[PDB]
């Protein structure tokens, strides 16, 4: 799109409850997979995702 | 075996749910006996769907 | 001026037929899926996905069942024999069914209560 | 001190919506309908309109064979059970001569089924309820008498007939 | 009319032998079944057996090349290869009701992907 | 035409557009509006923007085009419609 | 069954092995590789 | 009729073109990538009819810009770890209970 482009968009609604929230000291993702270069490249987005 | 730490074995299976009774090894057969618990569908459906002008 | 100004009435101040009239409502927005993101969306909202993050007992309550009914069957023995050896069996009997993850307490006392029958008949 | 945060709590399908929000549409495909094989988008507005009524005749002749034989199709194997996949049933299941008879084709939606059944209650000397008369009567009017696939409205017509036989008229049969 | 006188192209797929399944070819049903832990992994296999027959019994002549059998949670992507000698609309006719027939048997939400080509996509003879 | 637009894009209003004829002629009267009075180099932009993804045009369209492209006096660019038309 | 059980108390692809061969030879069976 | 990509410009918008997981399209993949192992005096094979490129799980629609977009939006959906737990020093102290409970995921109808 280079002109035509959605005006406003409706954002999901995220509502901040009362209650407390579950603390997580660790959090281990064991992913187990027939290929390497599969586990690799799922590896590299997990891995930037978490530091965005 | 002192008597002290054999009624605290049973007191500890009071604790944990095991039998607090021994009931030697030859009765408990039943404690692991409770401790654990199509070609038509496939074959019609290939010859139903072939009279109807879909299949083969 | 705006066509919102002006003269009014003035005449007032402040089944099968409605879920039809709803179902023809729904029609308005009803159209074509746009993307992937939307069928996803949509299969969701079906109930055809999984929701995530995944919940491996997801739809399952066991009848909203507590710990103590699954651990703690010996008060399903009341009616049977409080010391003969039917009490041996028994309370090893219960002490096995307690320690089953795969059954309901339904189960387990409608296997309590079949005991209770074969023993009155013997 | 340690301050815990409060629950963050979104509807189920939050997540997805957000990352259809990052995204825009394709400016150079076809719409998602459509599958992006080039022998198989469509060229003209005809042809896609042609594509996408093929596609949903395939839909209905797939919906015609589950539900003519839900035998085949009864085997649920997915957890959490999906209701919308299952086979749906258009039959009536209540045979004998009842009131609740009738209501099971007022919501089946079987016009004639519907008469006959309210005849043959007549016929029995069974008094009719009047909210069950009254759902006759509105199934009736909303399709005037045909079967669920303009009409036009026939003078003595079954619901006209309907009307006329109840004992008590209420607000909501005028 | 007496004894003495009465006495081929390949695919990538085709040309390939099973030895060369992780080394040159690769694995045509891709599902989390097989690994340690896992399970259903028969399941799954007489899933793809019953799938694999479907599609070679709904499009006689037109799969170029065998399926792929993807799984995602309970999706079900059918990459199939066809050819484009059948008319368009029957492809839309047919993936339609594959799918549905296909969601209504397995309970889950199953897909075709669809891959036409102007014919048999030779690798080699043999 | 341009208020039109954007209000159809408030939101998730594009769900008003109703079923496949009535976006048809919509965007074809849209696109016809465009070709006759914006400056050529937004037509084409326009053209990019809506065709095929949001409908597919008829030849009215196109020969409205072709004018629009006319009086802009860019006839070099006509190839690539006669391209787009087959 | 449940009741057979009781009186006791009171006392991998599930295919034929050549279906098995083709479809792990032909690479239809998931990370079944041939050493 | 020709491929779609002839029509992509070299700027375009490449998340718009596969928003969510889905196969490869050699008509709809602006790129000449070929996979196989050559045949004597051979080539890899090409796109268009490639099972091989078609049976690869891909990674076309989670790239960086994919990703750095999705993540910049969905950033709206997270708190904040308590920062007097600067540690596991304190962890252990202030929250002394450890529960570890396991998810799985799987593929399948169930």
């Amino acid at each position: 799109l280079h002109v035509d482009v959605p005006k406003d968009l409706t954002k999901p609604v995220v509502t901040i409850s009362d209650e407390p929230d579950i603390l997580y000291k660790r959090l281990s993702v064991l992913v187990k997979g027939h290929d390497k270069a599969v586990l690799d490249s799922y590896e590299y987005f997990a891995v930037l995702a978490a530091k965005e | 075996l002192s008597e002290y730490a054999f009624r605290m074995s049973r007191l500890s299976a009071r604790l944990f749910g095991e039998v607090t009774r021994p009931t030697n090894s030859k009765s408990m057969k039943v404690v692991k006996l409770f401790s654990e618990l199509n070609h038509h569908t496939y074959a019609e459906l290939m010859q139903t769907l072939r009279f109807l002008g879909l299949y083969r | 001026k705006n066509i919102f100004t002006g003269k009014r009435l003035n005449i007032f101040d402040m089944s099968l037929w409605d879920v039809e009239f709803a179902k023809q409502l729904a029609t308005v927005n009803e159209q074509p899926l746009q993307n992937g993101f939307e069928e996803l969306i949509q299969w969701t909202k079906e109930g055809k996905l999984w929701e995530f993050p995944i919940n491996n007992e997801a739809g399952f309550d066991d009848d909203g069942s507590e710990f103590h009914e699954h651990i703690f069957l010996e008060k399903h023995l009341e009616s049977f024999p409080k010391q003969g050896p039917i009490r041996h069996f028994m309370e090893l009997v219960t002490c096995g069914l307690s320690k089953n993850p795969y059954l309901s307490v339904k189960q387990k006392v409608e296997h309590i209560e079949w005991f209770r029958n074969y023993f009155n008949e013997k | 001190e340690v301050v815990i945060p409060k629950k963050k709590t979104w509807d189920k399908v939050a997540v997805l919506q957000a990352l259809a929000s990052t995204v825009n549409r394709d400016t150079t495909a076809v719409p998602y309908v459509f599958q992006d094989d080039p022998y198989l988008m469509p060229a003209s507005s005809l042809e896609s309109r042609s594509f996408l009524l093929a596609k949903k005749s395939g839909e209905n002749v797939a919906k015609f064979i589950i539900n003519s034989y839900p035998k085949y199709f009864q085997k649920d194997i997915a957890e959490p059970h999906i209701p919308c996949l299952m086979p749906e049933y258009f039959e009536p299941q209540i045979k004998d001569i009842s009131e609740a008879a009738l209501k099971e084709r007022i919501e089946l939606r079987k016009v004639k089924a519907s008469v006959d059944m309210f005849d043959q209650l007549l016929q029995a000397g069974t008094t009719v309820s009047l909210e069950t008369t009254n759902s006759l009567l509105d199934l009736l009017c909303y399709y005037g008498d045909q079967e669920p696939s303009g009409v036009t409205w026939r003078a003595k017509n079954n619901a006209e007939r309907i009307f006329s036989l109840m004992p008590e008229k209420n607000e909501h049969s005028y | 009319r007496e004894l003495p006188c009465a006495w081929k192209p390949v695919t990538y797929e085709e040309a390939h032998a099973p030895h060369y399944i992780a080394h040159r070819k690769g694995w045509l049903s891709l599902h989390t079944g097989n690994l340690d832990g896992e399970d259903h992994a028969a399941e799954r296999t007489v899933e793809d057996v019953f799938l694999r027959k479907f599609m070679w019994g709904t499009f006689p002549g037109c799969l170029a090349d065998q399926l792929v059998l993807k799984r995602r949670g309970n999706q079900l992507e059918i990459c199939a290869v066809v050819l484009r000698q059948l008319s368009p609309h029957k492809y839309y006719f047919l993936v339609g009701y594959s799918e549905t027939l296909l969601s209504y048997f397995y309970k889950c939400p199953v897909r075709l992907h669809l891959q036409t080509v102007p014919s048999k996509v030779v690798y080699k003879y043999l | 035409a341009y208020q039109v637009h954007g209000l159809l894009k408030t939101g998730d209003n594009w769900k008003f557009i109703g079923p496949d004829q009535h976006r048809n002629f919509y965007y074809s009267k849209f696109f016809d509006l465009i070709c006759l009075m914006e400056q050529i180099d937004v037509t084409l932009k326009w053209y990019e923007d809506l065709i095929p993804s949001a409908y597919f045009p008829h030849s009215q369209t196109m020969i409205h085009l072709l004018q629009a492209l006319d009086v802009a006096n860019r006839l070099e660019v006509i190839p690539k419609i006669w391209k787009d038309s087959k | 069954a449940d009741e057979r059980l009781r009186i006791n108390s009171l006392r991998r692809w599930r295919l034929s092995r050549i279906v098995f061969r083709h479809l792990a030879d032909h690479g239809q069976l998931s990370g079944i590789q041939r050493a | 009729l020709p491929p779609r990509t002839e029509k992509m410009a070299v700027d375009q918008d490449w998340p718009s073109v596969y928003p969510v997981a889905a196969p490869f399209k050699p008509s709809a993949v602006p790129l000449p990538v070929r996979m196989g192992y050559p045949v004597k005096k051979g080539v890899p094979m090409a796109k268009e009819g490639n099972l091989e490129l078609l049976k690869i799980p891909n990674f076309l629609h989670l790239t960086p810009v994919a990703i750095k977009k999705h993540c910049e939006a969905l950033k709206d959906f997270c708190t904040e770890w308590p920062a007097a737990l600067d540690s596991d020093e304190k962890c252990e102290k202030h929250f002394p209970i450890e529960i570890d409970s396991t998810d799985y995921v799987s593929s399948g109808p169930s």
